[PDB]
């Protein structure tokens, strides 16, 4: 593994990321909801 | 070596990724921007160099439930953000991630940051710390923690004002592969 700038070429790779929340979310921060991981001990329903 | 696992960490805040854009332009009003979810698991190929990538965001289906079974952070690189104006809060991570050791050996990188700091450094909100602790935490002092506990870098971000937080991720990218 090496860390170089923009090498000469670059074949794409497998799948990629997706986006599902609500228009203007990835570019919008409000209130102070969970960090998307504290669920290991949050106020879940169960 | 190259395997990097990044997600939105901290003390319970919005997806840190929703800010990478706010610094770019969508801020947090009512503009048009890409959506929440973000599941990528692949390796890039540049000049013949494969890059190990691995990340994921809540809302696996807009219900924020497909990603609700997490109940456990499993991504070597964690982007956490806390404020320098809390009651002995910074003293709690010294005894939390240092005595616990990330994985007990690899000491995976930890992108330390400051939430809504763009003012927290003024002597007016600083007043609130006095009511509990007259010893506020500063960036020049937290560095010792990273260099004491072997973290990755102490940065700062302001979702809307933009505390040049591009360095919080930019420095966690080269430290993730370590």
């Amino acid at each position: 593994g090496s860390k170089e700038r923009p090498e000469i070429s670059l074949p794409s790779d497998f799948e990629h990321t997706i986006h599902v929340g609500f228009d203007a979310v990835t570019g919008e921060f409000t209130g102070i909801p969970e960090q998307w991981a504290r669920l290991l001990q949050t106020s879940n329903i169960t | 070596m190259q395997t990097i696992k990044c997600v939105v960490v901290g003390d319970g805040a919005v997806g840190k990724t929703c800010l990478l854009i706010s610094y770019t332009t969508n801020k947090f009003p009512s503009e048009y921007v890409p959506t929440v979810f973000d599941n990528y698991a692949v390796t890039v190929m540049i000049g013949g160099e494969p890059y190990t990538l691995g990340l994921f965001d809540t809302a696996g289906q807009e219900d924020y439930d497909r990603l609700r079974p997490l109940s456990y952070p499993q991504t070597d690189v964690f982007l956490v953000c806390f404020s320098v104006v809390s009651p002995s809060s910074f003293e709690n991570v010294k005894e939390k991630w240092v005595p616990e050791i990330t994985h007990h050996c690899p000491k995976t990188p930890f992108l330390l940051v400051g939430t809504q700091i763009d003012l927290r450094d003024d002597p007016s909100t600083i007043e609130k710390l006095a009511k509990n602790k007259q010893k506020p935490i500063t960036p020049e002092t937290a560095e010792k923690l990273a260099r004491d506990l072997k973290a990755v870098k102490y940065v700062e971000c302001s979702a809307l004002t933009q505390k040049g937080l591009k360095n919080v991720f930019d420095e966690a990218i080269l430290a993730a592969l370590e």
